[PDB]
C-alpha cells in the first residue's frame, strides 16, 4: 500500500532469486535493522584502533541479502561505499574474510575467477574448485555477472589462461547448460555411458577424452551418480581410480574435482578444507574461500561430513589453525562445534 | 526494507495527501472546491501569500480542471504539484 | 514491469513540453511575484558594497501592500525583519525613504508623530502638517494604530508636548471626528459662520480663537471652503492674511496650514514641496516625508498643481535638488515628468 | 514544516543532488538518472536493470529530444509513478 512496497511488488519479476538453503550455517537474522547495523560499523570503523569484534559480530551474523542492506544503508549515512572503508580499516585474513562476505555470491565468485586467472600465473586449483563445484544457475549469474565487472566473457579469459583438453572441460563446464534433473531414470542411457567411459579408458590404449568430457558436462548429476555406479560393474577400477591411471596433471585435477562434486559434493569441501588445514601453516585463501561460498549453502552437510570422516569437527580444525578476530569469523562462519 | 528511502516517503506523502481531502465531500476520488482550499491553506500555508484573491483560487481552480467537470482529480492535483515543484526549482536555480 | 507502467503513463500525458497551462494561475495564486521580490532584495543586501539599485527599483516600484507581502515573504524567508535587514544595509537620506515606504500608512504617520514629538523639543511643523492634512478616516485609522505600536493614545502624548490654544486645535483636529459632506449647502450656516469668523478676529481689537478652532474643526470641508469665500465679503483680507495678523507662532502656522488644506490639499502639498527644495540644500525631512505619504494618495494632482504654479515639474525640482538612489527613488515616487 | 512542503523539498533537492555531477548541472543525463534512480528508488529498477528498457524509459522521458532529463520532464516522471501508485489504492 506504500510506494516502496508497490515498486517492490511490481520490480520481483517472476523468479524470486531462489528459496534459501536449509543447510546454509548462516542464517538470517531476526530482529534485522540495516541502520542500526551500519551506524554501529561506522562507529566501530571509526573507533581508535578498529573494533574489529563488533564489525565480525555483526557481519558473519547476517546473510548475504540483509548485509547489501547494509552496504547501501552505510552508503547512505556516510556517502563512502562499506567494503572501501573495511578495506582500509582491516587488514590481514581478516579483511579478505570481510571482504568476501560483502560481495553478492556471483561477484565474489567472479572476482576469485578473475583472481585465479590474473597475472602470467594461473591457480589451476581456485578454477578448477569454482568451475566444477557450481550449478547452472550460478554459472549463468557468473558469466552475467563477470561480464559486467570486467568487460569480457569469463570463457575468453578461460581460453586465454588454459590449453589442451583441459581448457577444453573448463570451456564445457564453465557455460553451466548441464542437463536438467530428469523425473524419468535412463537405465539404458546409464549402462550405455557407462560402456563409453570403459571403453574411452581403462580399456584402450591412452583415453578418448572428448568422450569423458561430453558425459561428465552434458548429462545430468544424478544420472551420472548412478553412471559411475554402475561403471564399476564394467571396471576394475572406480570413475576416480580410472582419472589417476588415464590422465595427469591440470586435467587429472579437473576431472577429481568433477567427480567428487558429482558424487559428493559436502564431502569434496569438507575434504578441500582439511587439506586447507592439515599441514604446515593454512592454505587461508581456499580455507576463506570455502567458509564464505557455501556458508549459506551446505555448510551444515559439510559439517557432517567433516566430523563424520575426520573424527573431529571443522569448529576444532579452524580453531587450531588461525588466530585472533580472523579466526573468530571463521568461527562464527562455521556455525558452531560439531 | 525497512525505512524507506526520502523520495519514497515523498511520493507516499503526495499520494495520501490527496485521498485526505478528497474522501471528506462528494466524489471520495475528486477534489472539489472547498475540499482543494482544505489541503492548500492546511497542507501548503508556506506556499500562500500574505493574502488570498478569490478569483486567482477560482482561476486556479478553473485551470487544474483539465477535462472540464468542475472537480480535480489525482491526474491534475499531479500537475498542481508539478507547478509548485517548478517555482521551488525557479528559486533553486537563478537566485 | 515497472517500466511498462510507467511508458503507459507517460503516453497518457503526452509530450506537452511547454511551461504547463496552469504554471500562471498557481504563481499568481501564490503571490510568485512577492517571493522573488524578496529573494531579489536579500540578494541585493548581501551584495558586496549593497546594491541599492536593485532594492530601489523594485521597492519605490510596488504599492503598499504589495510591500507588504513582500515584507511578508523576506521574514518567512530569511527568518529576518525586512526593515531591519534595510535598517542595516542602507544610509542617510535613502534609508529613510525606503523604511518610510514599508511601513503602512497609518503606521508611517504614527512613527512620524512619535518622532515630531520625540525628544525634550518638538517638530510641531510635521505634527502640524499630519494632523491638519489627514482625513477623519485616515485619522481615525491612526489613532487606533498609534494606540498599538506605542503604550499610550494619540491625545495623551499630544497633550503632554504642546500647551494653550495651538493644543485646543491639534486635539481637535486629531480628534477625527468633523462633520462628513452634506447634501444640503446650508446657505445661512454658511454666512452666519463667516460673519462670526469675522467678528471672532478681525473687527474685534483682540481674537477669539476658541470660537476659529470650533468653526473650523467642526464643520465639513465643502462648507468650511464656501464660508471662507463668503469670508471674503466681510473682510478686506482673506482668511489666510487674516490669520496672519490676528495669530502668531505656532498657532499662526497651524491655522494657516489647515486652511491651506482645507481649501485645496494638493495645492497645499505641492508648495511644502517647492519650499521643501527651494533655498540652499534641502528639507530632506518634508520632502521625503511628503512623497511616500502621497505617492498613492494624490500625487498626480499634487504634480499638475505643482507644474501649473511653477512653471516646471516636480520631476524637475527632485532631479535639481537631490542626486543618485535617493533623487531616483524619490523620481520614482514622482510617478513620471510632467 | 507540512509533511507535503517537505516531500516537495525532498523532490527538487533529489534532482539537483545527481542533476550537478556531470555536463548540465540542470540536466540528469542518462548515468544520472541511472544513479538517482538506483540511490532514491533502488526497488524501481530492481535488482537487475534491462538496459534496454531503461533506455526505453530514457528516451520516453525526454520530452524535447535532448538526449537528457530537466526538471519539467523529471516532474513528469515523479507524476507517473505516482499516478500508478495511485492507481493500486
Ligand atoms: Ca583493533
Ligand atoms: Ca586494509
Ligand atoms: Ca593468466
Ligand atoms: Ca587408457
Ligand atoms: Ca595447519
Ligand atoms: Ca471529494
Ligand atoms: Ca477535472
Ligand atoms: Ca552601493
Ligand atoms: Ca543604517
Ligand atoms: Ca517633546
Ligand atoms: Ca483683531
Ligand atoms: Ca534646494
Ligand atoms: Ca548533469
Ligand atoms: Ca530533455
Amino acid at each position: 500500500s506504500t510506494v516502496h512496497e508497490i515498486l517492490c511488488k511490481l520490480s520481483l519479476e517472476g523468479d524470486h532469486s531462489t528459496p534459501p538453503s536449509a543447510y546454509g550455517s548462516v542464517k538470517a537474522y531476526t530482529n534485522f535493522d540495516a541502520e542500526r547495523d551500519a551506524l554501529n560499523i561506522e562507529t566501530a570503523i571509526k573507533t581508535k584502533g578498529v573494533d574489529e569484534v563488533t564489525i565480525v559480530n555483526i557481519l558473519t551474523n547476517r546473510s548475504n541479502e540483509q548485509r547489501q542492506d547494509i552496504a547501501f544503508a552505510y552508503q547512505r549515512r556516510t556517502k563512502k561505499e562499506l567494503a572501501s572503508a573495511l578495506k582500509s580499516a582491516l587488514s590481514g585474513h581478516l579483511e579478505t574474510v570481510i571482504l568476501g562476505l560483502l560481495k553478492t555470491p556471483a561477484q565474489y565468485d567472479a572476482s576469485e575467477l578473475k583472481a585465479s586467472m590474473k597475472g602470467l600465473g594461473t591457480d589451476e586449483d581456485s578454477l578448477i574448485e569454482i568451475i566444477c563445484s557450481r550449478t547452472n544457475q550460478e554459472l549463468q549469474e557468473i558469466n552475467r555477472v563477470y561480464k559486467e565487472m570486467y568487460k569480457t566473457d569469463l570463457e575468453k579469459d578461460i581460453i586465454s589462461d588454459t590449453s589442451g583438453d583441459f581448457r577444453k572441460l573448463m570451456v564445457a563446464l564453465a557455460k553451466g547448460r548441464r542437463a536438467e534433473d530428469g523425473s524419468v531414470i535412463d537405465y539404458e542411457l546409464i549402462d550405455q555411458d557407462a560402456r563409453d567411459l570403459y571403453d574411452a579408458g581403462v580399456k584402450r590404449k591412452g583415453t578418448d577424452v572428448p568422450k569423458w568430457i561430453s558425459i561428465m558436462t552434458e548429462r545430468s548429476v544424478p544420472h551420472l551418480q548412478k553412471v559411475f555406479d554402475r561403471y564399476k560393474s564394467y571396471s576394475p577400477y572406480d570413475m576416480l581410480e580410472s582419472i589417476r591411471k588415464e590422465v595427469k596433471g591440470d586435467l587429472e585435477n579437473a576431472f577429481l574435482n568433477l567427480v567428487q562434486c558429482i558424487q559428493n559434493k559436502p564431502l569434496y569441501f569438507a575434504d578441500r578444507l582439511y587439506d586447507s588445514m592439515k599441514g604446515k601453516g593454512t592454505r587461508d585463501k581456499v580455507l576463506i574461500r570455502i567458509m564464505v561460498s557455501r556458508s549459506e549453502v551446505d555448510m551444515l552437510k559439510i559439517r557432517s561430513e567433516f566430523k563424520r570422516k575426520y573424527g573431529k569437527s571443522l569448529y576444532y580444525y579452524i580453531q587450531q589453525d588461525t588466530k585472533g578476530d580472523y579466526q573468530k569469523a571463521l568461527l562464527y562462519l562455521c556455525g558452531g562445534d560439531d | 526494507s525497512h525505512m524507506a528511502c526520502p523520495l519514497e516517503k515523498a511520493l507516499d506523502v503526495m499520494v495520501s495527501t490527496f485521498h485526505k481531502y478528497s474522501g471528506k465531500e462528494g466524489d471520495k476520488f475528486k477534489l472539489n472546491k472547498s475540499e482543494l482550499k482544505e489541503l492548500l491553506t492546511r497542507e501548503l500555508p508556506s506556499f500562500l501569500g500574505k493574502r488570498t484573491d478569490e478569483a486567482a483560487f477560482q482561476k486556479l481552480m478553473s485551470n487544474l480542471d483539465s477535462n472540464r467537470d468542475n472537480e480535480v482529480d489525482f491526474q491534475e492535483y499531479c500537475v498542481f504539484l508539478s507547478c509548485i515543484a517548478m517555482m521551488c526549482n525557479e528559486f533553486f536555480e537563478g537566485f
